């Protein structure tokens, strides 16, 4: 995996060249930010359990047939077992928001899931309304004060939604 | 292929929902910067024998072990193909540009790029410079910064529109990579 | 590739948990460090053909059997210079990466792994590159803890060739 | 989708070729016209529960015969799927006005309409009668404009024309 | 774009997505004297079905212009044209002369007829016509037989159609068309699976055995592998593919069985450590840690989530589950 | 410096800013740079001929290399010693005809091609509507550029891949009142209490229908398990204060000829509102 | 003969379709554009010959060894056949102007012209270099109306790109 300091720089070794005195003022920025983005880890870390499961209790609400007998989350290791991958996909979006770059996400969740899930016969709609939920509890989560300075995150939060979308289109 | 109108409707479609009201103000700006669109477009593929000439060319000049014996872009048959590898590349760009959405740039051309690449044993270094190339030719030719042609237009800004058509290049790298 | 960032990652993912304050605190000290970085890759970048030039040099000065005996491993002929001016480049570019990233990564992934096989395949000695390196170390120029960062990478590279 | 652009791109991909002059012609009617049928889907958008239901028992209202034994207004169920189907119908025509053309309505409603509604005995002449009931209803000063009028009745009777 | 869902189509992000979009008809029985640019569109259609979207330069156009020049009056476009295009050196130098018999057997399938040869008797019927008459009587039978004027006009250019489900096939058949059509930017050239000079289908379009579909643009796209036999009496060797039967007491213990296929593994990125490790970089014996990248497993299911992970912490690219 | 219409605009200094066809020559540092030039190539006493590019032409250059012309000084002196001519003199645009080269002040014989009115430089065009103004002391022609004269032999060092490929921020575009709803799921629900199903959403009205059977919000309240033992008698009050209303007094609006009723039956969940509630108004008990 | 109505019309043939909402919205853009190319060709037409022997002057300038015996530009006669040749592309834009497409280039000017000159031995840059001229010497307010100039430019280098 690379974060988003390494990936500018593969891509400066590729080229040959040393990096630019543009490129190091914008890698001042990406630092410059730097506690902001630990403040949207922590506080998507710190309620992690009640993200995962408050916004599957509102799946089984809309969508009450995948608890029925026959449904895809009937049984209890069916069941345990989704809400194990809701836990999956909230951690290496974590990863993808520390690191400023969705190379872990998909290197180690994304590439693979959707070969998963249509041998499985896991309904892929369902899944992406699941990751469509935590997405705007954390992205609500985010903008709020709740101890950290008054300031202007909306760029950060426009990075860690773009990871939720694309954790699932990787999957719909 | 979905343009740009028919992609929020494929993302409302997921959820039983109606477009309108939140998702409709984005398409009207849409249509509001579409004169824009069409003024860039033009730009593009008025100058589109040029430009891909001159980044086979440039990218021949960086690297000059690809005409060698053992070089891929070695024989006549083998220049021309790779002259027509990047015009078809620029073609489906435009296409995106034009729509967009980066679907028909994904659908046509993208999926199975890569695999074609590794058959022929086509180096994927150096068809991510002669991309590169034509990424610096489209946003000058976007944004009116080409040091060889002056092409009139309207005043304003289309620093959007570039950022736009520069990130479907980079879709190109990501994919034969 | 090793960074602050993704080391945090990786052991984080191995014992499969999310991402805790001992993860934040070795992301926050990357932070901190980062100024002191990032001047010091700044200012190597835009001296770097001052001392790649005086490098080169300053080994055919230690080791003038370099610049006499022939062969193709020496740097005798002219082609043989070119391609030691190419050799201190890419020894102070993975500086410049590794003071950018925030760590030993762009210099393992790119130069250190597999760099005794081919100083013994091509017969190159790893005591021309100490001095070269050494030269670079005495003469960047920097000064305090933005030496501190530059002098840590370049004695890292000159264990790995000793 | 067919569209405006899906068109204009799809003859210059077939034929090999940039975009030319009379493909940037094109989208230049697609602003145009914008106006007009964004405001329908709109409209549309805003009063679609209203609209649908008024449309839901216009079907019933001229067929009373489908609460019949063995019909397809029988039960509880069989007629929130039948308020749910018009109510998929009405949903492609916003966006049908959204994206340009006939697009959503080939693809989604009515391609493989005649096998489903023949092997499940759904009258089609009932799906119909609530999307005719819809096409007068529109008075066209009060709800909407004129050319937005124009453009709503226009995928109205795709519609109709493309279950008759 | 890929999958199934967002769009409710599978066939277009399969890799059909330009195929699936012309109809390129010639409408008039003669070109007309004066316009060139439609029927100039119709004869880029034809190359490019035809030739499998090879690429044909001027100075090799220019040696099928008289044909050319016959169709604009005097005859068909599905019959007649793409006969006399079939019999010239064009088409016969690298899709007949470059291969075996049943390899210029299969790519006449897919150019001519648009589908896959369905079993042996495919195969065989028509070896039988060029063992007895030459080459020009088996290019002959591609048209000539009963299937060809059933499903194409004779005004029309072919299409693909091994997919669909009114070309009456088997459904290993539907599987061995995704192997040999990758999407719209590829040829028979540009195939890792015939290279212009392979037979595509040898093993599995004789016994009709069906393939796991991998999608073209996936992220294990790169995926092939070899063929070997594996017993005694055919002096094969073990160890280079994984079975596709699952067949003991490992079947179902653990649960039911799958076949996982992963495609990229190096030597950088093995340990719980994110970056390479520094040193030797190969034991003695110089061998590489995976000696082969595509390797392929048989797994059951409660293995199945810890393999997935013993995958992609060491770089590897699931290409494709298969339930066995 | 001093006002340019101080001396008329008869100063060699004060004429070009008069002219304004270049006014980056003076919003830059760039006419110290020409002077300099004259000094270090003794071009005072010869005659010599400029091309000075436009407003307009400094604004079309490109950020990849507008940047590359402030981090090298080098850089800005020999392309603005490519714009000065010593091969024809005080030469006109009719001697520039035909195809030919041309000597530079620094750099070297860059070709121009000159077809009658149209005249390139090489990655320069001439506009001929103001270029014939020739200075008769210190004696040169200047014409007027749409472009820079960039060799292709300086910029070898520059791209687009530097970091000056331009990237736009993608915004989020969520209301304010779209989530505070949404921050209660965040609590755990043994602390978070009714706020837990805050997440689900407003489903259409036929997927509370009884194939689909989706679950409104109020369910998960205690507002549906209202069942008690006790009753009001309601014979109790004085006669006049018990008050109903009917819904609509129609056989038609509270059922149909179908049974899409919104007022009798088990029809009555089949609205395409109240799919979810307000119940973040209380408390997180 | 490609314009915004053999586009649309050929694109429904193809699929055997009526003319949709799709189809009459891309002859609203001929509408729309028609006024700014429509005076560009009333300029070419009262006009053309100044602008041929304008730019005929100016191949003659760049490339004049033409007029070497044994080359293409020896007599008189072999002179007016250029005047001639550069004459017919200034008409076949004037038709490409209230056509509105590239339909007349394509068919009469284009198809089958790098086979002639190649044959002939007459040097493409040459028919080049009196198109890039008229493209040259264009400034958008004085010659034409603003919008008249970006037709006018438009099918210029649809026929550079064309012959280079
Ligand atoms: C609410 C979630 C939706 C859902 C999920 C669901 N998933 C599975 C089974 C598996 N998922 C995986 C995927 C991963 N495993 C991993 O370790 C990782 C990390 C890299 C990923 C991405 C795997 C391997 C399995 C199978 C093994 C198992 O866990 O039992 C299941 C169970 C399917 C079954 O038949 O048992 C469910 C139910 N399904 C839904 O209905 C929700 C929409
Ligand atoms: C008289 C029998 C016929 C015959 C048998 C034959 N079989 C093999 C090889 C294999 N058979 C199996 C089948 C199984 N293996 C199992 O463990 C189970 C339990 C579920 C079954 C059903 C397998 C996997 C093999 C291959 C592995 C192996 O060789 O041990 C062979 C050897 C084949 C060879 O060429 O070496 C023979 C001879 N063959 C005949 O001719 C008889 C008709
Ligand atoms: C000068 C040679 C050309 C070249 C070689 C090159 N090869 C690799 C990588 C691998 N090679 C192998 C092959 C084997 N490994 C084995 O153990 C055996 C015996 C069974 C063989 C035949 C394998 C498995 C790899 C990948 C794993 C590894 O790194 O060892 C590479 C590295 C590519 C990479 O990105 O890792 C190179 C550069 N390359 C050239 O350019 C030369 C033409
Ligand atoms: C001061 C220089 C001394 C010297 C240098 C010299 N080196 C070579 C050849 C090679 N050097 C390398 C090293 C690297 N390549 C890399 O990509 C990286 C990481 C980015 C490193 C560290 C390699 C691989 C070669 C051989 C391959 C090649 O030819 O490029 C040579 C040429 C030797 C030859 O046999 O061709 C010289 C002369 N030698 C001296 O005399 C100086 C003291
Ligand atoms: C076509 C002639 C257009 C035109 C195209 C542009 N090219 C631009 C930049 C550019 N060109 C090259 C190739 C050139 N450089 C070389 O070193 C060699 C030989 C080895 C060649 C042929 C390169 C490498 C680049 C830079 C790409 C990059 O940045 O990575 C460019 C940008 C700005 C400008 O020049 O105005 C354009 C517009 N330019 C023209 O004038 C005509 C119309
Ligand atoms: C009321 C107007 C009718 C009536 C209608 C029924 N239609 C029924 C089912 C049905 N409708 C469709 C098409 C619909 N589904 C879609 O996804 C889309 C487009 C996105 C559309 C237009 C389908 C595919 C089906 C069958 C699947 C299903 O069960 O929903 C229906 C149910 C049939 C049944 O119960 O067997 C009814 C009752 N009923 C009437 O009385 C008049 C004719
Ligand atoms: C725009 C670049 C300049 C400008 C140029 C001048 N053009 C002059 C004369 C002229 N130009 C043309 C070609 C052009 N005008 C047309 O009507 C058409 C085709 C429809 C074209 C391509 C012609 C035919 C003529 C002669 C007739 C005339 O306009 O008098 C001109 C006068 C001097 C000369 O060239 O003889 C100038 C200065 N004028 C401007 O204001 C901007 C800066
Ligand atoms: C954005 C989504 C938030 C928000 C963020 C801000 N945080 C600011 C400063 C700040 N944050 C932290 C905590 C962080 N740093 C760490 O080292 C660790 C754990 C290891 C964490 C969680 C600290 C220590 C600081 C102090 C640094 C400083 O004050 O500069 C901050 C700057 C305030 C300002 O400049 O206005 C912002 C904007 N604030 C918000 O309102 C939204 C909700
Ligand atoms: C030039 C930038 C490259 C390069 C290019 C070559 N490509 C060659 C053949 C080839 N390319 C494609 C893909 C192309 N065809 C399409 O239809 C589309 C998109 C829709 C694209 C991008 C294909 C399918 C083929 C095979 C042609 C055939 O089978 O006839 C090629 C020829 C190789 C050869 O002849 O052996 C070259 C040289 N190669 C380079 O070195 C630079 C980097
Ligand atoms: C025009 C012919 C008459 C006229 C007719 C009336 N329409 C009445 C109500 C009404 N009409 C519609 C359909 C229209 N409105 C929409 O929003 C849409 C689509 C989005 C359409 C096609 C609806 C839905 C309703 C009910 C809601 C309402 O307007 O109250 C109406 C009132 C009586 C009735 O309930 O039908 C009349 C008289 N009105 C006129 O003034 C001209 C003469
Ligand atoms: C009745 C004599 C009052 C009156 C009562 C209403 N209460 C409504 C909702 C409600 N009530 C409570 C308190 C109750 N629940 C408990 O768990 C406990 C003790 C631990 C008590 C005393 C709660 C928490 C709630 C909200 C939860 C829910 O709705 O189930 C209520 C419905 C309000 C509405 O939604 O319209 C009524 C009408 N109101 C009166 O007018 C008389 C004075
Ligand atoms: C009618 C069909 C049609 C064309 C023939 C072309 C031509 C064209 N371009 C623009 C108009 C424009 N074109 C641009 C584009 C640019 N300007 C710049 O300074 C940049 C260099 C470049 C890309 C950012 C801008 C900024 C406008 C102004 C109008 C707007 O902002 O929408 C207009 C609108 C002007 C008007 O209202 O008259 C037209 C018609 N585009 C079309 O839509
Ligand atoms: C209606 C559409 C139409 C066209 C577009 C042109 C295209 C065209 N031009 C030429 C023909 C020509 N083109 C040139 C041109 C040149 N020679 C030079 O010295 C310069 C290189 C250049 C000046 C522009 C000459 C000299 C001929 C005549 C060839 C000859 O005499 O051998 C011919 C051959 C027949 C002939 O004219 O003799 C044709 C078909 N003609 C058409 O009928």
């Amino acid at each position: 995996m690379l974060d988003a300091f390494a990936k500018v720089v593969a891509q400066a070794d590729a080229r040959g060249e040393f990096l630019s005195n543009t490129q190091i003022d914008a890698l001042s920025k990406m630092v410059k930010e730097g506690n902001q983005r630990l403040d949207i880890v922590n506080k998507v870390t710190s309620n992690a359990s009640a993200i995962v499961t408050n916004s599957a209790r509102a799946l089984f609400a809309e969508q009450p047939q995948l608890i029925q007998p026959g449904g895809n989350a009937y049984t209890s290791r069916r069941m345990a077992a989704c809400l194990r991958d809701m836990e999956i996909v909230l951690r290496y979006v974590s990863y993808a928001m520390i690191a400023g770059d969705s190379s872990v996400l998909d290197d180690r969740c994304l590439n693979g899931l959707r070969e998963t899930y249509q041998a499985l016969g896991t309904p892929g709609s369902s899944v992406a309304v699941a990751i469509q939920k935590m997405k705007d509890a954390s992205v609500a989560l985010a903008n709020d004060t709740t101890g950290t300075p008054i300031g202007d995150c909306s760029s950060l939060v426009a990075e860690l939604a773009g990871y939720f979308d694309r954790a699932a289109v990787s999957v719909v | 292929m979905l343009d740009a109108f028919s992609r929020v409707v494929v993302n409302s479609d997921a959820k039983a929902a109606y477009v309108g009201g939140s998702d409709l103000q984005a398409l009207k700006s849409f249509i509001a910067d579409g004169n824009k669109r069409l003024d860039a477009v033009n730009s593009i593929v008025s100058n589109a024998s040029c430009m891909v000439s001159d980044a086979v060319s440039g990218m021949i000049c960086e690297n000059p072990g690809l005409i060698s014996p053992g070089g891929n872009c070695y024989t006549n048959r083998r220049m021309a193909a790779c002259l027509r590898d990047g015009e078809i590349i620029l073609r489906y760009v435009s296409y995106a540009l034009l729509a967009g959405d980066a679907s028909v740039l994904e659908d046509r051309c993208l999926n199975g790029l890569k695999e074609t690449y590794i058959a022929l044993g086509v180096p994927t270094n150096s068809s991510i410079r002669a991309v590169s190339i034509m990424k610096a030719q489209a946003v000058a030719f976007i944004t009116n910064t080409a040091t060889e042609r002056k092409m009139s237009f309207a005043a304003g800004d289309c620093t959007s529109l570039a950022s736009e058509v520069a990130s479907y290049f980079d879709r190109v790298g990501a994919a034969i990579s | 590739m090793k960074t602050p960032i993704t080391e945090a990652i990786a052991t984080a993912d191995n014992q499969g948990r999310f991402l805790s304050n001992t993860e934040l605190q070795a992301v926050n000290g990357r932070y901190q460090r980062a100024t002191a970085s990032l001047t010091a890759a700044k200012a190597l970048t835009g001296s770097a053909q001052r001392l790649i030039t005086g490098a080169a040099q300053a080994v055919y000065n230690k080791f003038p059997y370099t610049t006499q005996m022939p062969g193709p491993a020496y740097a005798s002929s002219a082609i043989g210079k070119a391609k030691c001016a190419r050799d201190i480049g890419y020894y102070l570019r993975m500086v410049t990466y590794c003071l950018v990233v925030g760590g030993t990564g762009p210099m393992d992934e790119y130069l250190v792994a597999g760099l005794e096989e081919i100083n013994r395949s091509f017969d190159l000695s790893p005591s021309w590159y100490i001095e070269a390196l050494q030269y670079i170390k005495n003469s960047h120029g920097l000064s305090g803890q933005v030496a501190n960062e530059a002098n840590a990478y370049i004695d890292y590279a000159i264990n790995t060739l000793s | 989708m067919k569209s405006v652009i899906t068109t204009v791109v799809s003859a210059a991909d077939a034929a090999g070729r940039f975009p030319s002059n009379s493909d940037l012609e094109s989208i230049q009617g697609n602003i145009q016209r914008s106006a007009a049928r964004l405001e329908a889907a709109e409209k549309l958008a805003g009063n679609h529960e209203a609209v649908v239901k008024e449309a839901g028992d216009a079907c019933f209202a001229k067929y009373a015969y489908l609460k019949n034994p063995g019909e397809a207004g029988e039960n509880q169920e069989k007629i929130n799927k039948c308020y749910r189907d018009v109510d998929h119908y009405m949903r492609l025509v916003n966006y049908c006005l959204v994206v340009g053309g006939t697009g959503p309505l080939d693809e989604w409603g009515i391609a493989g309409a005649r096998e489903v509604y023949r092997t499940l005995n759904l009258p089609t002449s009932a799906y119909v009668a609530s999307i005719a009931y819809t096409r007068d209803r529109l008075c066209v000063p009060r709800d909407m404009s004129a050319q937005a009028g124009v453009e709503f009745s226009a995928y109205l009777d795709y519609l109709i024309n493309a279950l008759s | 774009r890929l999958g199934t869902v967002s769009g409710n189509s599978s066939l277009d992000k399969l890799g059909l997505d330009k195929f699936l979009s012309e109809s390129n008809r010639a409408y008039t029985p003669r070109a007309q004297p004066g316009f060139s640019s439609e029927y100039e569109q119709i004869i880029s259609a034809t190359y490019k079905q035809l030739f499998g979207n090879a690429y044909i330069m001027d100075s090799e156009r220019a040696e099928m212009a008289k044909q050319e020049s016959m169709f604009r009056d005097g005859q068909l476009t599905l019959k007649d044209f793409c006969r006399a295009l079939a019999k010239t050196e064009q088409y016969k130098k690298r899709f007949f002369d470059s291969r075996p018999l049943y390899g210029a057997i299969e790519l006449n399938f897919k150019n001519i007829l648009g589908r896959t040869p369905d079993g042996l008797e495919h195969y065989r019927a028509k070896s039988a016509v060029y063992d007895t008459k030459g080459y020009e009587a088996f290019v002959d039978a591609f048209f000539d037989d009963g299937e060809y004027d059933e499903v194409y006009d004779d005004y029309t250019v072919p299409f693909y159609r091994g997919y669909k489900t009114e070309a009456n096939l088997s459904m290993a058949a539907f599987t061995h068309f995704f192997r040999m059509v990758r999407g719209s930017s590829t040829s028979d050239k540009a195939n890792p699976n015939s290279m212009q000079k392979d037979i595509p289908l040898n093993y599995y379009g004789i016994t009709k055995t069906p393939l796991a579909v991998i999608a073209p643009g996936a992220a294990g796209t790169a995926y092939t592998e070899s063929f070997a036999g594996t017993g005694s009496w055919q002096s094969g060797r073990a160890g280079l593919n994984a079975a596709r039967v699952a067949l003991g007491v490992p079947a179902t213990a653990n649960g039911k069985s799958f076949r996982v296929e992963v495609t990229g593994y190096t030597q950088p990125g093995f340990g719980i450590t994110a970056g390479t490790a520094v040193g030797k970089l190969y034991k003695a014996n110089k061998l590489s840690r995976y000696p082969r990248s595509n390797k392929s497993y048989v797994v059951g299911f409660d293995e199945l989530t810890p393999l997935y992970q013993r995958i992609t912490k060491n770089g590897g690219t699931i290409a494709s589950i298969t339930p066995l | 410096a001093a006002k340019p219409y101080e001396s008329g605009y008869i100063a060699e200094d004060d004429f070009w800013r008069g002219r304004g066809i270049a006014a980056w020559v003076y919003a830059t540092g760039a006419n110290k740079v020409i002077a300099q030039i004259v000094k270090d190539f003794n071009l005072t006493d010869k005659k010599f001929m400029v091309f000075i590019p436009n407003d307009g032409a400094f604004a079309r250059l490109s950020p990849q290399l507008r940047k590359a012309m402030m981090e090298d000084s080098r850089l800005v002196y020999d392309m603005l010693a490519g714009h000065i001519f010593t091969s024809k003199g005080s030469a006109m645009l009719k001697d520039l005809q035909g195809a030919g080269y041309l000597q530079p002040a620094y750099g070297e014989a860059i070709g121009y091609v000159g077809t009658g009115r149209v005249i390139k430089i090489g990655n320069a065009q001439v506009i001929p509507e103001s270029s014939d103004i020739l200075r008769k002391n210190l004696g040169f022609s200047a014409h007027t550029l749409d472009t820079f004269i960039v060799p292709k032999a300086l910029t070898k060092k520059v791209s687009i891949e530097a970091g000056f490929s331009p990237v736009t921020p993608a915004k989020y575009v969520s209301t304010t009142k779209a989530d505070l709803r949404y921050v209660g799921a965040t609590k755990p629900a043994a602390v978070g209490g009714r706020r837990a199903m805050n997440l689900m959403k407003q489903q259409p009205f036929w997927m509370y229908g009884p194939p689909y059977n989706a679950v409104t919000q109020d369910e998960y309240e205690p507002i549906s398990a209202a069942a008690p033992k006790a009753f009001v008698d309601y014979q109790i009050f004085a006669p006049g204060t018990v008050k109903v209303s009917p819904d609509s007094v129609n056989a038609n609006e509270l059922n149909p000829v179908s049974g899409m009723s919104k007022y009798i039956g088990k029809t009555q969940k089949l609205v395409g509102d109240q799919g979810i509630s307000d119940r973040s108004d209380k408390l997180p008990m």
